[PDB]
């Protein structure tokens, strides 16, 4: 159990200043590379926004064959979101708390836990 | 950058 639980079980209502404080933090990034998230519950769950996030915070360039771009399945999205995983631990990150397949099911949980994460670690980056 | 996110956090820690 952690502050998520509490979150959802006890002041849902809260649940906008959360995403709305995530929602800023990943466009502040993504925007440098053109890309743009209009909605938390959905737009991470391919894994392919999480490994480009990464790979500019760290400044690793992350090669395409690497990764799926473009992921036409279920497994697909799962191995993408594990390799977006391992370089957030890559990045000193400890082990996130969800399993890749909580992203790709659209957890919210699970999605807020891992984008506030970043967000603690990497907020002050310009 | 100050957020409210924050603080609200550590109010949920603490029940």
């Amino acid at each position: 159990r952690d502050a998520f639980d509490t979150l959802f079980d006890h002041a849902p209502d809260k649940l906008n200043v959360v995403k709305k404080t995530l929602i800023t933090f990943v466009n502040k990034h993504l925007n440098k590379l053109n890309l743009e998230v209009t909605e938390l519950e959905t737009q991470f769950a391919d894994g392919v926004y999480l490994v480009l996030l990464m790979g500019l915070l760290e400044g690793y360039f992350v090669p395409l064959h690497s990764f799926f771009l473009t992921p036409d399945s279920f497994e697909q999205k799962v191995l993408n979101v594990s390799f977006a995983f391992e370089l957030m631990q890559d990045g000193g990150l400890e082990k996130p708390k969800p399993r890749p397949e909580d992203i790709v099911n659209c957890d919210l949980k699970s999605t807020l836990r891992v984008l506030y994460n970043l967000f603690t670690k990497y907020r002050n980056v310009e | 950058n100050l957020s409210e996110l924050d603080r609200l956090l550590l109010e949920l820690n603490a029940v």
